[PDB]
């Protein structure tokens, strides 16, 4: 049954495994220096992390 | 509902020593990262939450990934009224 | 004495370690821990009579009978909706054999003494 | 007994200040202390997108993470070095204790 | 909504009234005794008898199944 058919696809890789880290989006992702995170949002919040825009 | 009685009870003897817990929202994952010392569904955990949402027993906020649910005191009142513990006692949360 | 039977019953239904049912019960009497249960006679039953004492009357098994097990029950609590007041819709049950872990209680001495003599 | 200081933040000024004051105060504790040795910065270059649509002129915005770090040599035992470390923190610096 | 094929129900459990004779079974003095074949290993409970089908007998938790 769907008991053991959870892990019918390994989730050890891929789209599935990664998801975005604001809302679960599984487009524009950024793995760089450990995000996971998309980009519209981290525009967002990438002001208050210590950040100003300099070039 | 399609649980087993014992990890319920288990689930409200951890709230029991707290007032708060986390949870993540995914429909895949058997594991509970705050509860390893037993086996528990937190699929059926969050379930469970938000049927006691949905009757009005706690509250339930969002944020990017987990659940926060509150007790108040009908909530604690209903916890003594469940697994029957004498009412002289309360949760941590006040042992200021 | 009644009363005392009433308070140990719902007092097991507190510490829940009664085994409320007629089938887990015998999965408790084929664990061994029989010790106590309740009875009854002249009830809607066509034969269950000589099963039911052959059941109790076989090793250390208590002899407590009532008038009908349709009250019996109504100690247990089976299916008590509204239970601030008499329910609306009440069903029947006939046995219960309760495992009690702590055996100290303000009467279970004498009803252990009513059980033995 | 040489106690290396890994000494990182976000900002520059705020760690040249931590270093300068840092230094004084060796100075004036009566102890021995190399030079300040400075090490480069770490520039890291994001690129990303700021259309949500597909329309529009293809515009880019460049996001700078400009973080230093510093380190310093010494000769005093760690006891003085942990007692002038654990004393007048400030946010934005992590520090880092290693021992030689 | 409603689909052309019929619908596929689940295995609804039938109400098998008094089956407490198919557990302790009465013989002409009161006494206890067994009918069905009970489950060899000890993960299945003792009150919890093994299956007894028309040739073979099939255990509930354990689900091993013996065959003659
Ligand atoms: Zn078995």
């Amino acid at each position: 049954g769907h008991q053991q058919l959870y892990w019918s696809h390994p989730r050890k890789f891929g789209q599935g495994s990664r998801s975005c880290r604001v809302c679960s989006n599984r487009h524009g992702l950024i793995r760089k220096y450990g995000l996971n995170m998309c980009r519209q949002c981290f525009r967002q919040y990438a002001k208050d992390i210590g950040f100003i825009k300099l070039d | 509902m399609l649980m087993p009685k014992k990890n319920r009870i288990a689930i409200y003897e951890l709230l029991f020593k707290e007032g708060v817990m986390v949870a993540k929202k995914d429909v895949h994952m058997p594991k509970h990262p705050e509860l390893a010392d037993k086996n528990v569904p937190n699929l059926h955990v969050m379930k469970a939450m938000q049927s006691l949402k949905s009757r009005g027993y706690v509250k339930e906020q969002f944020a990017w990934r987990h659940f926060y649910w509150y007790l108040t005191n009908e909530g604690i009142q209903y916890l003594r009224d469940y697994l029957h513990l004498p009412p002289e006692i309360v949760p941590a949360t006040l042992r200021r | 004495v009644n009363t005392a039977l009433q308070e140990v019953l719902k007092t097991a239904l507190i510490h829940d370690g009664l085994a409320r049912g007629i089938r887990e019960a015998a999965k408790a009497l084929d664990k061994r821990q029989a010790h106590l249960c309740v009875l009854a006679s002249n009830c809607d039953e066509p034969m269950y009579v000589k099963l039911v004492e052959a059941l109790c009357a076989e090793h250390q098994i208590n002899l407590i009978k009532v008038d009908d097990n349709k009250k019996l029950g109504e100690w247990v609590g089976l299916c008590k909706i509204d239970r601030e007041g008499k329910p609306r819709k009440v069903v029947g049950c006939s046995c219960v054999v309760v495992k009690d872990y702590g055996k100290e209680s303000q009467a279970k001495d004498v009803i252990e003494e009513y059980f033995k003599c | 007994h040489r106690i290396r200081i890994t000494l990182t933040s976000r900002n520059v000024k705020s760690l040249e200040k931590v270093c300068a004051d840092l230094i004084r105060g060796a100075k004036e504790k009566n102890l021995k202390v190399k030079g300040p040795v400075r090490m480069p910065t770490k520039t890291l270059r994001i690129t990303t997108r700021k259309t949500p649509c597909g329309e529009g002129s293809k515009t880019w915005d460049r996001f700078q993470m400009r973080i230093h770090k510093r380190l310093i040599d010494l000769h005093s035992p760690s006891e003085i070095v942990k007692q002038i470390t654990s004393i007048s923190i400030e946010p934005g610096v992590e520090v880092e204790v290693t021992i030689a | 909504k409603s689909y052309t094929t019929p619908k596929k129900n689940k295995h609804k459990r039938k109400k098998v009234k008094l089956a407490v004779l198919k557990y302790y079974k009465v013989d002409e003095n009161g006494k206890i005794s067994r009918l069905r074949r009970e489950c060899p290993s000890d993960e299945c409970g003792a009150g919890v008898f093994m299956a007894s089908h028309f040739d073979r007998h099939y255990c509930g938790k354990c689900c091993l199944t013996y065959c003659f």
